[PDB]
């Protein structure tokens, strides 16, 4: 026969975990999608020689677009 | 799953079973309310052998201080029931 | 460096002009914002430090320490607002003001270009800490603790002041860059021996070195929760940072002036770890653990190798996070049962499961489980010490064992077994407490992915 | 476990306890049922040999040398019932025992489930609150002036009285609580 | 509508304004240390046809 | 009085859950408490943690380790293409050093 199981309250831990997951995901799903879209459509730069008489900007010495920005 | 919840009725049948398997007790004149020393004519060592038989029966050990006073089958039934949390 | 500093100062009138019921919200929001802005000092050039101006500069040694300070402020605010609820508006604003002034002094000390400014700020940190301990401390013993914290510190730092002004008279400068580029060997003379001692003992007492450590159990145990958090996470690291800076003018004397401090630190590592095994107070246990960890840092700084400096930086950061988390965990239970005795409340895992998870993770980082940065720092220091002498492994090995022992002892005593029958006022964990634990723990775990950030200048 | 202890054990209680211990350790040595039954009857006989001794001193010395024999000949690894204080299941289910006062800290959404259980719990709480003062008064009545002498508690004696100090005995968690 | 909510939330401009002011003062501090701009043996360079300074 | 002083009795601590069964432990006022929870969670987990970890993960190579690797590659190619030693035990040119002339 079904008896009652005396446990401490699980409402508050569960609510905390849902809130933490919610906020972390709220801002971290857009970042994951943005990094994917950048990596797929923009991509990294390719190594090239410095053309004659040309002087690159300081950010043009890095290959990843996010690091460059 | 494991064993079904114990029912006072199964308990008491089992205690009476072990008690009529005891040679010093008259089966046709033993009752659930029979005093061990007073009605059945036993001494303390017989009563000790009886508690030890009861632990062998129900697979759990009974402390000496508590046992000193299980002087009738009904008291053994009540002890086992209140220990193993059986209400019916 | 001005961009980080002015907003921190701004925090002051922002909290003094806020409504009575919005002080915590405002302070927490803008503290977090300041922490985010600071996060941008981690970009380091490589060959040299970033010199913003004549007065301030940031290093790879410095950047991790500043981020930890700024991150610790909002956590202290979250931990404080519970036990300060009954307080008047003005006294709550005064408490927050103390915390803000402490953050301001700390940021400046780490980035000051020259030693006299470093000394002044490193000493200015004493006033808010003392006020916090003695005014908001729960027990009668706080007054004695405050005196111990003050006097032990000043008895070390005043000879440092004399030594610094003497050094600027003989060298012409105390600017750290000039100090480094124009470094010349220290001869072996009585004058140089006492100059070495006067340059070292202040940072030794800040760490603390074993035998000069008696102020720390008092002060860390008698302080309110935020006071304890900042005392363990950041204020102990002033000694390590200052020693790492100052030991550039001390060569080649350190080769043999370091022997007694190494002996004290290794044996006292063993001693304080053993002490943690027989402790009836739960805060007392966390304090002595801090001592044991800082002994390891003292050894690393004294042996003067690149691997030892890297390990010391990593261990300082990791200890700062873990020790603050452990103090907050103890304070939650204290808030429940109003006693610090460790065997009073038992079997708390049955009543508070998620807090038991936080306890387990904090205890696992305290014993330096791989691949946490606690073990990264400890392993680098142990390797450097092995190179220094192969016999150090025996002491290092023994310490690792005793640390595991008392860490799991604390965990088992407080979380396992059966609950004390009489205590029935253990309410569910608040969202505030769980979020405080997570905000301690997530950053530590995140740091494992990018180990180089906390490694330091030598890297 | 359930009975209040006394200031000391009588000679008779010591003798019965030694009888039980000797029998259990003999069963540990004598694994099989028939051989144990034989040697247990021999034990009972050797025990009955001095049953009717009137000299208390010689009875005490018999008990003492019997205890010495038991200690020299005990089983180093006697059988223990699994839930007994040395058993392999002794405190196995203590992590599942939650005190009942935890149920008052439940969220109202948690108590929305199980309405009948919580109504009946409110009834039990009313009962305890309305019995407490009578319990205290009765205990003050039935107790000697120099404090209690044993750990024994009196029953209820009036019409609607409850035995004093009953709440934490009646509301034990369970022995298999989950 | 906005009068009293400005009067009770105006404190939320202090720290961002301090941040902006600090960035400004850092730039002004940089403007004082230009004695070796385009003068170091490692980075000395020929100016582009239209640029005035190598860094500001 | 057999007393020493006129003192308030030490009060019992109040349970935030009693007047607010879902109270987050930030404040007695349920609205202020809810908003304290929200600002903590947003500015700590959303802003600082996620965006800050991303910013630190994509920090440009100012430590010059890629540059150093490419430089070492050039040097190794040139040096074992010419039969030269990979590294020289002298960091500085011995022709630019002027040792003290006599050693005894
Ligand atoms: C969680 C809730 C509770 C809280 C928990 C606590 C949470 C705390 C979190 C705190 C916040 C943290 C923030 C940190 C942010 C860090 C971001 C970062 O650093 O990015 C790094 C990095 C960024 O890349 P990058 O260096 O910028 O790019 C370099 C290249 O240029 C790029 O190369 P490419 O452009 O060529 O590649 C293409 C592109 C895209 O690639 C593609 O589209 C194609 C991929 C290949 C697909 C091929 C098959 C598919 C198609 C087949 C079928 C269709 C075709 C056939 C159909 C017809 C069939 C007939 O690649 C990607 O975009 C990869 C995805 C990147 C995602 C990054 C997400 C970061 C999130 C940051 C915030 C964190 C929020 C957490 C929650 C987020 C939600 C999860 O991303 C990764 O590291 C991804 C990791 C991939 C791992 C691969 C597996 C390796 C496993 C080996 C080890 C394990 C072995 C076993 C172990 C032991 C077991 C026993
Ligand atoms: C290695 C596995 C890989 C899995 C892949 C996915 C992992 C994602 C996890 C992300 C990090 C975890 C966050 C920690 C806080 C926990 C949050 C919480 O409260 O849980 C509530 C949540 C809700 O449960 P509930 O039903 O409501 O009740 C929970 C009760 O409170 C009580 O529930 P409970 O009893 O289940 O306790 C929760 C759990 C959580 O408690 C913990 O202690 C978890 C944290 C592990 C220990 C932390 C310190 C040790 C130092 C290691 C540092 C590694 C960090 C690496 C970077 C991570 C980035 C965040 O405790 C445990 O399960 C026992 C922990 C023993 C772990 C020993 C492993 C040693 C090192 C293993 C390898 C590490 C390096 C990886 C690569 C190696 C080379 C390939 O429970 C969970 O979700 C369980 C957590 C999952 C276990 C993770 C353990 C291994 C992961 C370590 C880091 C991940 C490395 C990823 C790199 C790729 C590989
Ligand atoms: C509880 C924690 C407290 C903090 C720990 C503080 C540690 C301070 C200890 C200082 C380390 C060593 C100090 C100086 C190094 C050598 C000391 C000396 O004994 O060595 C010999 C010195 O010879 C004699 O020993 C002279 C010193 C003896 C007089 C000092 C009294 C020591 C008694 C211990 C008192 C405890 C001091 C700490 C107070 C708490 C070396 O011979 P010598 O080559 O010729 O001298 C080298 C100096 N020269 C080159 C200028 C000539
Ligand atoms: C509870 C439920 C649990 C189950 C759910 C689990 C979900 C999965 C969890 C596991 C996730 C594993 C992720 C593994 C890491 C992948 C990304 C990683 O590689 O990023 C690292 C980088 O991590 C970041 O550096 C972490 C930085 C630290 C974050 C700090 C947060 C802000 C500060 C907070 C206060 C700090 C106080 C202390 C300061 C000292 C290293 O990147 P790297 O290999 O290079 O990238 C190569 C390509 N790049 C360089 C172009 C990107
Ligand atoms: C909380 C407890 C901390 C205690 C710390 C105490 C130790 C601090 C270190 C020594 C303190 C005094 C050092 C003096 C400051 C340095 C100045 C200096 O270097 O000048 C020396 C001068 O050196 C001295 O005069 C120092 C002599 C000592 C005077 C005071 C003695 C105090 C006690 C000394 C031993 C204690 C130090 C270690 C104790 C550690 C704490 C237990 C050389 O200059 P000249 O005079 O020009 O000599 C060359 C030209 N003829
Ligand atoms: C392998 C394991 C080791 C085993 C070794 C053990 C060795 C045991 C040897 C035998 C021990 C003795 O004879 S012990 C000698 C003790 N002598 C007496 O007790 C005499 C007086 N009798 C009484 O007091 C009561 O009648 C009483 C007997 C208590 C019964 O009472 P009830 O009837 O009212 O229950």
């Amino acid at each position: 026969k079904r008896l009652f199981i005396i446990k401490p309250s699980g409402f508050y831990d569960r609510r905390f975990l849902k809130l933490m997951r919610f906020y972390i995901l709220l801002t971290g799903i857009p970042v994951a999608i943005g990094i994917t879209l950048v990596n797929v459509f923009i991509g990294e730069a390719e190594l090239a020689d410095i053309p004659e008489g040309y002087v690159p900007e300081h950010w043009e010495y890095f290959k990843h677009p996010i690091s460059r920005w | 799953s494991d064993a079904p919840p114990l029912t006072l009725e199964a308990i008491k049948d089992r205690v009476l079973y072990v008690l009529k398997l005891y040679d010093k007790i008259d089966p046709e004149k033993l009752s659930v309310n029979s005093h061990f020393m007073k009605d059945l004519g036993l001494d303390s060592l017989d009563q000790v052998e009886i508690i030890m038989a009861m632990e062998d029966e129900f697979g759990f050990e009974i402390p000496d201080i508590d046992a000193e006073k299980l002087m009738c089958p009904q008291e053994i039934v009540d002890y086992i029931a209140d220990k193993k949390d059986v209400y019916e | 460096m001005l961009k980080i500093i002015i907003p921190t100062t701004m925090l002051l009138p922002m909290t003094w002009m806020s409504k009575h019921n919005m002080i915590w919200i405002n302070a927490t929001v803008h503290s977090l914002l300041i922490s985010l802005i600071s996060l941008s000092l981690l970009n380091q050039l490589g060959e040299n430090s970033l010199n913003f101006s004549l007065t301030f500069f940031s290093d790879s040694l410095s950047a991790p320490l500043l981020v930890l300070t700024t991150w610790l402020l909002p956590l202290m605010l979250m931990a404080s607002q519970s036990h300060l609820s009954k307080e008047t508006t003005t006294r709550k604003k005064l408490y927050i003001t103390m915390l803000i002034l402490l953050q301001l002094f700390l940021i400046m000390t780490f980035t000051a270009t020259e030693l006299i400014l470093f000394y002044i700020l490193f000493e200015a940190t004493l006033v808010p800490t003392l006020i916090i301990i003695t005014r908001w401390g729960n027990q009668t013993e706080r007054l004695n603790a405050g005196l111990y914290f003050l006097f032990y510190t000043l008895a070390g730092s005043l000879p440092l002041l004399v030594a610094l002004v003497y050094i600027q008279n003989t060298t012409g400068s105390l600017n750290f860059l000039i100090i480094h580029y124009w470094s010349h060997p220290l001869s072996n003379s009585w004058s140089n021996i006492f100059m070495w001692l006067a340059c070292i003992m202040a940072f030794m007492v800040k760490m603390p070195l074993y035998g000069l450590h008696l102020w720390l159990p008092k002060a860390h145990v008698e302080a309110p929760i935020a006071g304890s958090m900042v005392l363990a996470a950041v204020l102990l690291k002033l000694g390590g940072y200052g020693m790492m800076r100052i030991t550039t003018i001390l060569n080649p004397l350190t080769n043999y002036m370091a022997y007694p401090f190494l002996m004290l630190s290794m044996w006292g590592m063993i001693m304080t770890s053993s002490i943690c095994l027989r402790q009836t107070d739960l805060k007392s246990l966390i304090a002595y653990s801090s001592v044991s960890h800082m002994a390891l840092v003292i050894v690393a700084i004294m042996i003067q190798t690149p691997w030892s400096f890297m390990g010391a930086t990593a261990l300082m950061i990791a200890h700062g996070l873990t020790s603050s988390m452990l103090f907050c965990l103890a304070n939650t239970n204290y808030e429940r049962v109003h006693s610090r005795t460790m065997i009073l409340a038992r079997g708390l895992q049955t009543l508070l499961p998620l807090m038991a998870t936080w306890w387990l993770v904090a205890s696992l980082t305290n014993l330096a489980l791989p691949p946490s940065i606690n073990l990264i720092g400890e392993l680098f220091i142990i390797t450097a010490s092995f190179s220094w002498s192969n016999i150090t492994i025996i002491l290092m090995g023994m310490n690792m064992m005793i640390t595991a022992l008392y860490s799991l002892y604390m965990l088992i005593t407080t979380q396992r077994g059966k609950y004390t029958h009489h205590i029935n006022n253990i309410k569910p964990s608040f969202t505030r407490e769980n979020a405080l634990m997570a905000l301690h723990i997530l950053p530590l775990l995140l740091l494992t992915l990018n180990p180089k950030m906390i490694l330091g200048p030598l890297y | 476990a359930f009975s209040a202890p006394a200031a000391y054990l009588t000679h008779q209680q010591k003798v019965l306890r030694l009888y039980k211990r000797a029998l259990r350790h003999l069963e540990s040595w004598c694994v099989h049922r028939d051989k144990y039954r034989y040697f247990a009857c021999l034990m009972r006989a050797r025990f009955d040999e001095h049953k009717n001794e009137k000299d208390m001193v010689k009875a005490t010395q018999l008990l003492r040398q019997a205890e010495e024999e038991f200690w020299y000949g005990q089983h180093p690894q006697p059988y223990i019932f699994p839930e007994s204080p040395g058993g392999t299941s002794y405190e196995r289910y203590e992590c599942y025992k939650v005190p009942e006062w935890c149920l008052d800290d439940w969220h109202p959404s948690e108590k929305a489930m199980y309405p009948d259980y919580f109504a009946k719990r409110e009834q039990w709480k009313r009962l305890r609150r309305e019995s407490w003062e009578r319990e205290v008064k009765q205990l003050q009545e039935e107790t000697p002036p120099g404090g209690p002498r044993t750990e024994a508690l009196p029953p209820a004696r009036k019409e609607g009285d409850l035995p004093p100090l009953w709440w934490h005995i009646v509301t034990r968690p369970r022995e298999r609580p989950m | 509508n906005v009068l009293q909510i400005v009067r009770d939330h105006w404190v939320h401009i202090l720290v961002p304004v301090g941040f902006v002011f600090g960035c400004y003062l850092d730039r002004r501090s940089d403007e004082k240390l230009t004695a070796f701009r385009n003068k170091s043996l490692l980075f000395k360079r020929e100016l582009r046809p239209n640029e005035e300074v190598t860094w500001k | 009085p057999t007393i020493r002083l006129q003192e308030d009795p030490d009060p019992e601590d109040e349970n935030l859950y009693e007047k607010n069964p879902d109270s987050h432990g930030y404040d007695k006022d349920p609205i202020v408490d809810l908003w304290n929870m929200r600002v903590v969670f947003f500015f700590g987990f959303s802003i600082v943690l996620v965006l800050g970890s991303t910013f630190v993960a994509y920090l440009p190579d100012y430590r010059m380790q890629e540059w150093a690797r490419r430089e070492a590659e050039r040097l190794v190619k040139y040096r074992e293409a010419n039969g030269l030693p990979l590294m020289e035990s002298n960091c500085f040119d011995p022709n630019k050093i002027q040792l003290p002339e006599d050693e005894d």
